[PDB]
């Protein structure tokens, strides 16, 4: 990183006379791949004799459809966990009158089949998945046999993906409820009730919540407006330029492809035998010894799913944790308002706005970043008639000629006054402390 | 005997085969056995004789009324195959030896044989067979036309010939191809007597080399072709290759030496049928997956199937009936769809459940997602609660799991010492 | 039910296993004394070091498999303890981590294989609609409230708590003032009482 | 003693991994070299697969 240096001393303090708005993408695994696997096509696809050995292996193997089964529904957990955190699925009303905050990139346009934003069709578009499609008819890989499509080939060894519960438009009707919510009741309808407030009220609160008077934003609300509004469209561009912003997601659908790819390769292998093809066998070894040749074959294959299975199982932890890690942040970011540093974003939290992905979730984060910094020679207390008074919210400042008093977070000078600071003890002891008045009002 | 209530994964959809249909090339001719067997002189091991068989029928049913073999053999396949077995090439190396070294004439075998005059490949596929020629090989003062190599400088390479004659030096000393002392001359015979001891017999060897299952085939098995049936699951033969699948039309040109393709696992993609020569793609039969939906067997034996990758607005189905209907899971049969949605009860996936509703029957439904309201928002207006209410809510969580130890000599060897 | 699955999980685990050992894995027998019976050592040793490999192999499955159930447990008590340290101990402002509502306090109870939290929260029960402003304009002078909002009956404006109504009058004492009104969108006019 | 077992438990796992060089498996016999000098191909090729 740069190397710099802080002008540090024990009497300067530098504070912020502007600010930013700022909007940040945090990209998150939810779900994977739901799979199935079926050991008799597998193992012993389309062959009797095999599968009558293979029956005494009957237990193996319901303990992998176990396992897998367990990940399928752990997968379902997961997403209901993400999105289905609120009851009821509000909507927004028809006048966006929203103090001049522009949600139309992150809200539903109704005139699409599928009721999702125009952020969340980039996502859609940016990630590419590899079934596009739940149904595979037995003739469309029966005419497809000039064709080396790889689901078919899966699909003819036992191996299938599970549809899941939750739809893609079911999950844009969750963020669309999540976003009406937060947008026009805060997030009084997280703890219970949808409570109505005005959108910049609640901005007013989110700016209280951060040690920034409430003041500032209505003064300066034109410009927080038109900071958000840029700072959306600059997401915008940025999905709609590359591809590899949501990597993330795309190597979780890559990891599952590539696994099942993996396990149909593993079909060619030996494992000791004379023949990998249980037909080349059959069709010239008697049983006795195509027996003893299959049971190896049986126990290689067996063991490739298993392998299969502890892979699954290690990776569905790694998105269960990233799915609870996205469920604890819906709760903390998007439902309230996060004091937990860097949790929600570079900068102080202000809110978030979830949006669906394929097998994922994309928090846009709205932040507050100091932006333009000032160097003000300043004292923790000032004697008076004696009396050290100091601050209770704020920090003591001096243009050099004239001490005020002002915000933590943004540059705000205030008269000295009695209902500003507060009296404990005497000056001959608090060290820094400098000679000044304090206005008593009338 | 009891299933809770629930959606399973059960075995694939899976389609019988109807018919057996057995192809071979369109050959009449008998394999000369005759030409071989009954001969009227065998080669020497160490210049033993390499036939090409080729293009005719390998019945062996004839060889039984005369010939009577001492030993059979056939590495590679086994000996109850080769009627339902058709070979890419074969060759008939034969030779006569002495019936104490036809123990040599094996893969992994040392001796003046298999050292020497004839050394077999450690891959090798085919058969060996002999048959004692005491009443044939062999006359009275003894026959000394058999001969064998007992010196060579090295071993041999498998089916490697060496029918060179020099002289060969044992000792230190060149001989410039003369006989002499450590100069012997490498070839020696067999003096075969009819009052000679069995394992000083002569014995006719006969070794049958050929490659299955990989190429074209032209020495094929007595059994029937068949009449080609396309598109139905069927258990095909094709030269000796057998398997269950569809055959279908394929557009894979194959070259004049391919036979057969294969996919990156190894298995039959197409074969070229041997009576006409057309490219039939092999597809697997069984396809798709079946999903069983049903309430717990106290209370209701009726359940539905969802079949997964099927279509339904000759199915592929155990069982149409009535009440069958397509969602984008796949075809559910046996559920009633009902336009009013619930909770989730069964989840079905793609946004529909089931449950056993009131007379009674399985339902098919879309998820409620939870009720819909709508908020009324505006520019001047805030709600705010008057009045509270405490609530207690139970959170439940896992600490520990149960802590185990396993004697790895009990539970595999348990009470065995050895 | 959470917690049963895990005692069902671990019995299902083990009777597994012991359900793998009726298994061949090739062998002639799955009973070594039917083996040693039947075979003298030069075979019975082929087919029982099969056995053996097969035996091993159902043992590291079981384990591999309870690795990774100890990982969930680990994560699900690392939580727990969490949730102890932040509501038990303490109280939590992160929102639906210790229940739904504002968090007041929560209770822990024991129980086998894991731990129950009794979570106490605070739920707005009962809300009405009141017409707001940002601000209030008095002798050209914007008020804002310090904590809470303004709110109107209809006829008279008071400053209310936000998680609770409890309408106070407008006075210096509960407001700050900062610039003019002729900035802020959507100020009213009002009066501010200033006390004696 | 939480970082040190880290590096222990990376330790042990090599060495272990090496100690199970000396298994046979069901094979006549561990090494390699004493399967291939003593037996021919078809033979060896069983017990080193
Ligand atoms: C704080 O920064 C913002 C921009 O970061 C300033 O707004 C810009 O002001 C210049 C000069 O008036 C304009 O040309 C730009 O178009 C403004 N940008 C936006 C987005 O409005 C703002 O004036 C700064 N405030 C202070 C007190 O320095
Ligand atoms: C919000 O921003 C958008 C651009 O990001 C403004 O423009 C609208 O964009 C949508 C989609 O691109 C179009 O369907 C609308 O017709 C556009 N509106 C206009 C007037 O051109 C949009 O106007 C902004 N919202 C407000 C309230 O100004
Ligand atoms: C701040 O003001 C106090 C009071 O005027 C100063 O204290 C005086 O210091 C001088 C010199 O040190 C003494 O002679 C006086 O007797 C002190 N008066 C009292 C009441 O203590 C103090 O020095 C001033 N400090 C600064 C930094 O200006
Ligand atoms: C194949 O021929 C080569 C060449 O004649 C043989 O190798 C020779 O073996 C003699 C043995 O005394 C050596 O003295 C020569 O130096 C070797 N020459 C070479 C080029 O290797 C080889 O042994 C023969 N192989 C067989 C199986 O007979
Ligand atoms: C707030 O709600 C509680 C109950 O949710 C109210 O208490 C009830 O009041 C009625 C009428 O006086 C009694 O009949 C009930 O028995 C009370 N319930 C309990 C648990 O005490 C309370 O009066 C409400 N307060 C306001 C201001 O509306
Ligand atoms: C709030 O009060 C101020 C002051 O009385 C009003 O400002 C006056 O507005 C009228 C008409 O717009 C002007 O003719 C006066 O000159 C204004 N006076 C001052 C001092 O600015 C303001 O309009 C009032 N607003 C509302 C909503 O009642
Ligand atoms: C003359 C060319 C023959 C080529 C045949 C090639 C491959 C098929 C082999 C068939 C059997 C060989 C004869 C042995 C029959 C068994 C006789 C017996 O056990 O009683
Ligand atoms: C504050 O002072 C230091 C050194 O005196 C200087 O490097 C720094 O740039 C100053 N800050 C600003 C905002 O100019
Ligand atoms: C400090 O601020 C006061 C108040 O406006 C001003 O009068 C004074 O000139 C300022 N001094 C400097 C050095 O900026
Ligand atoms: C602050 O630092 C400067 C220089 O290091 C020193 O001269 C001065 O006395 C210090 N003041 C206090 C209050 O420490
Ligand atoms: C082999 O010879 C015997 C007797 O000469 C004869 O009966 C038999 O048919 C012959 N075999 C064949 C295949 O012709
Ligand atoms: C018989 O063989 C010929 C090849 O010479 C082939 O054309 C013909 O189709 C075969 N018979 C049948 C019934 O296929
Ligand atoms: C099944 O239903 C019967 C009622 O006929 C009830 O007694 C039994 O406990 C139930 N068992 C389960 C596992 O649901
Ligand atoms: C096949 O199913 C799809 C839905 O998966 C449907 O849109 C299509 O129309 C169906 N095919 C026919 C011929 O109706
Ligand atoms: C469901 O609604 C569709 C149209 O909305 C109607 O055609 C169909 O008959 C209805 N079915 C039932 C069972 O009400
Ligand atoms: C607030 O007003 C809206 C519409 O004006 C109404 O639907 C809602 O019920 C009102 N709130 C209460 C608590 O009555
Ligand atoms: C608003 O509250 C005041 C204070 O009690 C009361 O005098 C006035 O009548 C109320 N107005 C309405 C419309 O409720
Ligand atoms: C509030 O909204 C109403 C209707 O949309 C409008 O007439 C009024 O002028 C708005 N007031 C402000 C301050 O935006």
């Amino acid at each position: 990183g740069a190397e710099n240096s802080v002008a540090y001393s024990n009497n300067s303090i530098a504070i912020p006379t502007n600010f930013t708005i700022s909007v940040t993408t945090e990209i998150l695994p939810v779900s994977m791949t739901k799979t199935s696997v079926d050991c008799t096509m597998y193992i012993c696809g389309d062959s009797t004799e095999c599968s009558n050995l293979l029956l005494q292996y009957g237990s193996f193997c319901t303990q992998l459809n176990r396992a897998l089964t367990g990940i399928a529904v752990e997968q379902d957990k997961n997403t209901q966990e993400v999105f289905a955190q609120v009851k009821q699925i509000y909507k927004t009303p028809p006048i966006k009158d929203f103090g001049g905050f522009n949600f139309s990139q992150i809200l539903p346009d109704p005139s699409k089949p599928s009721k999702r934003s125009f952020i969340e069709d980039l996502l859609f578009n940016k990630v590419t998945l590899a079934d596009a499609g739940f149904i595979k008819q037995y003739g469309d890989c029966l005419g497809d046999i000039a064709a080396r499509d790889l689901i078919c080939a899966q699909k003819f060894n036992g191996l299938t993906v599970l549809p899941p519960l939750l739809t893609d438009e079911m999950i844009a009707q969750y963020t669309s409820a999540l976003l009406a919510g937060t947008i026009t009741s805060g997030w009084t309808f997280g703890a219970g009730a949808a409570l109505q407030i005005p959108f910049a009220m609640q901005m007013a609160y989110r700016f209280n919540g951060i040690g920034v008077t409430q003041n500032v934003l209505y003064e300066n609300q034109k410009l927080i407006a038109n900071q958000f509004n840029s700072a959306i469209g600059k997401i915008q561009d940025s999905l709609s330029s590359t591809a590899s912003a949501l990597g993330k997601l795309q190597d979780v659908v890559n990891q599952n492809a590539q696994a099942l790819n993996t396990l149909v390769k593993q079909l060619s292998s030996n494992f000791g035998a004379i023949s990998s093809v249980l037909n080349d066998i059959l069709s010239r070894l008697d049983p006795p010894e195509a027996e003893v040749q299959i049971d190896r074959l049986i126990t290689g294959r067996l063991q490739s799913l298993q392998t299969y299975v502890t892979q699954q199982l290690i990776r569905a932890a790694e998105i269960r944790a990233s799915a609870n890690l996205a469920a604890t942040k819906m709760s903390e970011c998007v439902l309230g308002q996060s004091k937990r540093v860097d949790f929600c974003g570079k900068g102080y939290h202000l809110m978030s706005f979830p949006q669906s992905a394929p097998h994922g979730v994309v928090f846009l984060h709205v932040t507050y970043v100091p932006a333009q910094e000032k160097n003000f020679t300043t004292a923790p207390a000032i004697c008076h008639d004696g009396k050290a008074h100091f601050p209770r919210e704020g920090v003591f400042v001096s243009n050099g000629t004239h001490w005020f008093v002002t915000q933590r977070n943004f540059y705000e000078p205030q008269i000295i006054t009695t209902d500003n600071t507060f009296v404990s003890g005497n000056c001959d002891v608090v060290i820094g402390i400098v000679n000044n008045t304090v206005y008593d009002p009338l | 005997f009891t299933v809770e209530k629930g959606i399973y994964q059960t075995s694939n959809f899976r389609v019988q085969p109807t018919e057996s249909i057995v192809r071979f090339p369109n050959i009449t001719n008998l394999c000369p056995f005759g030409e071989v067997f009954n001969a009227t002189r065998f080669a020497s091991v160490y210049a033993w004789n390499r036939k090409r068989i080729s293009n005719c029928v390998a019945d062996y049913s004839v060889l039984y009324n005369s010939a009577s073999f001492s030993t059979f053999k056939c590495y590679g396949v086994s000996p109850t195959k080769l009627n339902d077995l058709c070979f890419t090439n074969v060759y008939a190396d034969s030779f006569v030896i002495r019936g104490d070294e036809v123990r040599q004439i094996a893969p992994g075998q040392t001796g003046k044989i298999a050292d020497y005059n004839y050394k077999l490949p450690d891959d090798f596929t085919g058969c060996v067979i002999a048959w004692n020629s005491n009443n044939l090989d062999s006359k009275v003062g003894g026959n000394y036309n058999y001969l064998y190599r007992l010196f060579r400088k090295s071993n041999l390479k498998p089916f490697e010939r060496d029918i060179s004659t020099e002289i060969y030096q044992a000792g230190s000393t060149p001989c410039n191809g003369v006989e002499g002392f450590n100069c012997y001359f490498p070839l020696q015979s067999y003096g075969f007597q009819p009052t000679n001891g069995v394992g000083y017999q002569p014995y006719r060897v006969v070794v049958l080399s050929f490659e299955l299952l990989h190429a074209p085939a032209t020495v094929c098995g007595p059994k029937k072709s068949t009449n080609l049936v396309k598109n139905k699951c069927v258990n095909f033969n094709f030269n000796g290759l057998t398997g269950t699948g569809v055959l279908t039309e394929s557009n894979k040109k194959f070259l004049p030496f391919q036979q057969f393709g294969r996919d990156i696992a190894d298995t039959t993609d197409a074969v070229r049928d041997p009576q006409t020569l057309e490219i039939l793609d092999i597809t697997p039969c069984s396809f798709g997956g079946v999903s069983v939906i049903t309430p717990g067997t106290n209370t209701s034996n009726q359940v539905a199937v969802l079949y997964q990758d099927v279509n339904c607005t000759t199915w592929r189905v155990y069982s149409t009936g009535s009440n069958v209907f397509q969602t984008r899971a796949g075809c559910l049969i046996g559920a009633e769809h009902v336009n009013n949605s619930y909770e989730c009860d069964i989840p079905i996936g793609a946004g529909i459940c089931a449950s056993y509703q009131t007379s009674q029957s399985i339902i098919a439904y879309t998820m409620s997602l939870g009720a819909e309201n709508s908020v009324a928002y505006s520019n001047n207006s805030i709600a705010i609660p008057t009045n509270f209410t405490i609530s207690v809510t139970t959170e439940i969580l896992p600490v520990s799991m149960t802590k185990t130890s396993v004697d790895c000599t009990m539970y595999i060897c348990g009470d065995s010492t050895e």
